[PDB]
């Protein structure tokens, strides 16, 4: 239920939260070929799961 | 006498003018109610306006509440 959006201003500064989110690979797609891919996380994404 | 009957007949010739006077009186009694309701309109619609307009319309008295969050980032 948690997204990085939740940490900025309430706990941490925005810049640091963006840098935290960048540490993870998050899956996204489909692309033009209908395949899925991975990208660096962004402020709008939910926490990852193991 | 014709003269007196004419005066009595004519006494009410100006009905419409008296009715306009009545309009004036009742509206004068009524119209101040616009101030309470105007204040409440503005009360409700103030937080919808831009922050700059809130600051301006209160001659700079109003400012963003300070609740201890969302401070500057060095
Ligand atoms: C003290 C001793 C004790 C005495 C005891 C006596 C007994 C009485 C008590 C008195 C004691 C104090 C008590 C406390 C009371 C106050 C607290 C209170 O009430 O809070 C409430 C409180 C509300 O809190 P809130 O809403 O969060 O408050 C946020 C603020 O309002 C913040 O909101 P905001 O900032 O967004 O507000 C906006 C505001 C912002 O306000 C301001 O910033 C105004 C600043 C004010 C300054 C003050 C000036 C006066 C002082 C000056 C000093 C003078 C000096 C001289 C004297 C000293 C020296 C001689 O601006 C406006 O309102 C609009 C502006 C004005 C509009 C008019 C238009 C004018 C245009 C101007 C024209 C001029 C040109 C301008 C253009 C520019 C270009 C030129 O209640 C709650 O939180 C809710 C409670 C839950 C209950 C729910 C109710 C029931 C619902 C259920 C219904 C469902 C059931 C069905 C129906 C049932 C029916 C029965
Ligand atoms: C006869 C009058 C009958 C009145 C009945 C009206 C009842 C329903 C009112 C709904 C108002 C909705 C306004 C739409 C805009 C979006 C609101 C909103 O949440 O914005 C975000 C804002 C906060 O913004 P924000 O932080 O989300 O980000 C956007 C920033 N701004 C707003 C600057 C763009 O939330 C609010 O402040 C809540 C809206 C309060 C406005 C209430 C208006 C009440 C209207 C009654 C006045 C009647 C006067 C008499 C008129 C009669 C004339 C004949």
């Amino acid at each position: 239920q948690l997204h990085f959006r939740h940490l900025v201003g309430e706990v941490l500064p925005e810049k640091r939260v963006k840098q935290i989110a960048a540490e993870y690979d998050v899956t996204d797609g489909p692309n033009d070929q209908g395949e899925m891919y991975t990208r660096p996380g962004i402020l709008g994404d939910a926490f990852p799961s193991p | 006498s014709r003269a007196v009957y004419a005066k009595l007949w004519a006494s009410t010739a100006q009905y419409t003018q008296r009715r306009h006077y009545a309009w004036y009186q009742i509206w004068s009694r009524v119209i101040p109610w616009s101030v309470p309701w105007g204040i409440f309109a503005m009360w409700m619609v103030f937080p919808a306006m831009p922050v700059e307009y809130r600051q301006a319309l209160t001659f700079g008295i109003w400012q963003k509440p300070n609740i201890g969050t969302h401070g500057p980032d060095p």
